[PDB]
């Protein structure tokens, strides 16, 4: 019984860690959206000069 | 996406373990257990329990009480003969 109660006591913490760690990321990919569009912009000027 | 939240909560593995029902019982049985006991022959105590401590102990299965025992049967009727004579 003390083998299972050890397990879960060290777990109650670091799941919190976990939790913002995925939030923490999850912001990134939010900011990620305004690199996106800079990635768009880069491509379609490269297509009219091209083309000209 | 964010990790769920199942796993910050426990109360099915601390209620939902079958050692529980062991551990209600030894904390109650163990625990209110006198490490010692208080002396293991005494019965008749009036120098009688000396009878029963050389005799009638666990410690021993002699056959001394057995023998004094049945010569005092002898000695009964024995002495009823004398006693009839």
């Amino acid at each position: 019984r003390i083998d299972s109660v050890s397990q879960l006591q060290n777990v109650a913490e670091t799941t919190k860690v976990l939790f913002d760690v995925s939030k923490e990321t999850v912001e990134l990919e939010s900011e990620a959206f305004e690199l996106k569009q800079k990635v768009e912009l880069a491509h379609e000027a490269k297509a009219v000069l091209d083309s000209w | 996406v964010s990790t769920l939240i199942p796993p910050k909560v426990v109360s099915s593995k601390n209620i939902g373990s079958a050692p529980n029902a062991k551990r209600i019982a030894n904390v109650v049985h163990f625990y209110k257990s006198l490490p010692q006991g208080p002396a293991p022959a005494i019965k008749a105590n009036t120098r009688l329990a000396r009878y029963k401590a050389k005799y009638f102990d666990g410690d021993n299965a002699s056959g001394k009480p057995l023998w004094h025992f049945a010569l005092g049967i002898i000695a009964f009727g024995y002495s009823m003969e004398y006693y009839f004579h």
